[PDB]
């Protein structure tokens, strides 16, 4: 104390007006609110021990075993379906579902729950949207930035870091928002132009957003567009990492096409051999013109951007919902149909499935997606409960030999190199 | 006129509550609270005014959410002067015994850490027992004590 | 061993960590306004003065 | 050899003549207005593909 009089620089503040009130609630507010959400956890981790202690290392020859961990559901929210699933890439532990309404002829508003790892009794940050939210994204530099998708396809920007949890941005009609369902939406890596919000709609228009003050700018990427009436319906959008100018839109008509920033009003490529719509396309991890896409139809197709059709094919009795690539390792995804997930490696097994479970029995499955940080998979079912699925140490990659040739390269280039070696493989067959 | 005066008078009263509130939904615990302080004039009515007795969900929420979860005897808050602001236990004499002995066990414990480095400050404090587990989360304004059985 | 075993539980999940602790808003839309503070008017002037 | 090198300069000329496009009809919604529209076409009189 005698020192801070010494040094009369920055006075402590937190002045001592409190809460007072004297009866019917006083204090209960910012300080005592950290203990009560520390012990809140604590209480759960003494009775989730067990668990926790499985999930921190229970250690899960060509065989996957996949268990499901623990299932965050809302009674409430069992008519909404889990849709579009997300993690936000500052903290690995925080990941948020965005609840939305399938099958189009029932329509039921959709709540967005963010579910922190630490507490899985109930959502870290709760949101009410008129409508359920088709797609949810985070922007990669700053993870409060959200990116919500809803029906008639009103675009919502939310702010995590803000405690009233309104939207901090919307699209309306003088705005150009699209019609239909923006079924997805992603947020652009570079930050040079303020912030840009991807967005596919239904009807089949890709929207460019970028955030201003007290309004929105929307800018058309491109327009779907043959003996046909009306704009092609796309489903689905992705953008390569490694070039930001090609991006790949899926489409309901079921031809994937790749497309160009830069050209408006044409197409690179169109790829014919779906014969459904492909709910989800999506670039294979440490290579590029490489991508996996599901499809209505139950096949699940890899395909090169040199060549105009799928390198290999799999198929499934269930119809696929989606298909996601695995961070960590290259040539390995996950698709889940009708109560079923499986989880392919290329090297593992030319065809065979590595591993194949079912996490909740009751409901279908929604949606898939993959953690970058640990070898984690989170399932969506049909009711909105959300199950994380820890994968086996099986599979990994540089697995011929164990720290052989001590290559901090090959880690990114290795993979590059062996995915090429596979793909040339498949060539010399066909 | 009177009663028209009254009125006005009472409409007038209900503006200056208002301000922030801006009439619309009833909201907000911190808002009823300043108003009753400040003008004690009017009170009540305005409009649907939610729950009763429910300024905040969220603390007031989190800690009805802790007592209700399975295999927890309670959670009693303890006021920063040997108090019990909250108690929830089946019996008084275990929750009247835990609001004296708990926090002069804290008090003690607290300094126990302080000892070893003077900038570190307790966070939480967790014992447990043979029988039974005790989380005592320590804040200079209020104390949270949760007793959860060992599963 | 048991001091071990309490060291592998914490080492699990931080479970004191506060997601976006401190951090604002930042960007929070604003709108523009206008506030009339007060009106200067010429009073009983023959016809009106512009 | 030099027929070949023109086709490979024929889809360069094309790509390079696809981003004008955009970028032209990119300005021009963003005038908003006949005379600063028609000031953009002066510029670009000569630069038409």
């Amino acid at each position: 104390a005698e020192i801070m009089k010494d040094h009369q620089i920055e006075n402590k503040k937190k002045k001592e007006v409190d809460q007072d009130k004297k009866q019917d609630q006083s204090m209960y507010s910012t300080s005592f609110k950290r203990c009560c959400k520390i012990m809140e956890r604590m209480v759960v981790q003494n009775d989730q021990e067990d668990k926790y202690h499985d999930y921190r290392y229970y250690w899960s020859k060509n065989e996957g075993h996949l268990l499901p961990i623990w299932r965050f559901s809302n009674e409430k929210q069992r008519k909404k379906n889990v849709t579009s699933i997300c993690w936000n890439p500052l903290y690995p532990d925080l990941f948020a579902v965005s609840l939305g309404s399938y099958d189009f002829t029932k329509q039921r508003m959709g709540l967005i729950c963010l579910y922190s790892l630490k507490n899985t009794t109930h959502p870290e940050y709760a949101f009410n949207c008129e409508a359920g939210v088709m797609c949810l994204d985070f922007h990669p530099k700053s993870a409060a930035l959200l990116a919500v998708g809803l029906y008639d396809g009103t675009v919502l920007v939310y702010d995590i870091r803000n405690k009233h949890k309104k939207p901090i941005y919307q699209s309306t009609v003088r705005n150009q928002k699209h019609t239909d369902p923006v079924w997805q939406v992603k947020w652009n890596p570079d930050t040079s132009k303020n912030y840009n919000f991807y967005s596919i709609s239904s009807d089949g228009r890709v929207m460019n957003w970028i955030l201003m003050k007290n309004k929105l700018e929307p800018e058309e990427v491109i327009l779907l567009r043959s003996t046909l009436i009306g704009l092609a319906c796309g489903l689905c959008f992705d953008f390569n990492k490694f070039e930001p100018h090609i991006f790949l839109v899926g489409t309901e008509e079921g031809k994937i096409h790749k497309c160009s920033r830069a050209y408006s009003g044409q197409y690179q490529e169109t790829y014919n051999g779906h014969l459904l719509a492909v709910y989800k396309v999506k670039w294979n991890n440490f290579h590029p013109r490489t991508f996996i896409s599901a499809s209505a139809d139950w096949t699940v197709r890899i395909w090169d951007s040199k060549y105009t059709s799928q390198i290999i094919c799999f198929d499934l009795s269930m119809m696929v919902v989606d298909a996601v690539w695995a961070p960590y390792s290259s040539t390995v995804f996950a698709c889940a149909t009708m109560d079923k997930v499986q989880v392919y490696d290329l090297n593992v097994d030319k065809l065979n499935k590595l591993a194949e479970q079912k996490i909740v029995k009751q409901p279908k499955l929604t949606n898939l997606s993959f953690n970058y940080k640990d070898p984690i998979l989170l399932v969506g079912d049909s009711h909105g409960g959300v199950t994380l699925v820890k994968l086996s140490p099986n599979l990994c990659k540089s697995g011929p030999e164990i720290k052989q040739t001590e290559d901090k390269k090959a880690m990114e280039e290795f993979k590059n190199v062996k995915i090429e070696d596979y793909e040339r493989e498949k060539m010399e067959n066909l | 006129i009177y009663k028209t005066s009254k009125e006005i008078q009472k409409s007038d009263q209900r503006i200056i509550q208002q301000r922030v509130e801006n009439s619309i939904i009833n909201n907000q615990i911190y808002q009823k609270s300043l108003k009753r302080k400040t003008s004690k004039r009017k009170v009540r009515h305005q409009a649907n005014k939610k729950n009763f007795q429910k300024e905040m969900s969220e603390v007031e929420d989190t800690l009805n959410r802790i007592k209700t979860h399975k295999t927890v005897l309670g959670y009693l808050i303890v006021n920063s002067e040997g108090g019990v602001v909250r108690g929830a236990f089946k019996d008084e004499e275990e929750s009247k015994n835990i609001a004296n002995s708990i926090p002069l066990l804290t008090k003690k414990a607290r300094s126990v850490v302080r000892d070893l480095d003077p900038t570190n400050d307790l966070v939480f404090l967790r014992i447990q027992t043979k029988l039974n587990e005790i989380m005592v989360a320590p804040d200079d304004e209020f104390s949270l004590i949760v007793i959860q059985t060992k599963g | 061993e048991g001091v071990e075993k309490c060291i592998y539980q914490n080492n699990q999940i931080d479970l004191l960590e506060e997601y976006f602790e401190g951090e604002t808003s930042e960007h929070v839309v604003e709108n523009l306004s206008s506030k009339t503070l007060m009106l200067f008017k010429d009073e009983k002037e023959i016809c009106k003065r512009s | 050899k030099f027929d070949d090198d023109f086709y490979e300069f024929r889809s360069k000329i094309k790509e390079l003549e696809r981003r004008l496009a955009s970028v032209i009809t990119q300005g021009f919604d963003d005038y908003d207005t006949i005379y600063g529209r028609f000031k953009l076409l002066d510029n670009f009189e000569g630069l038409l593909t």
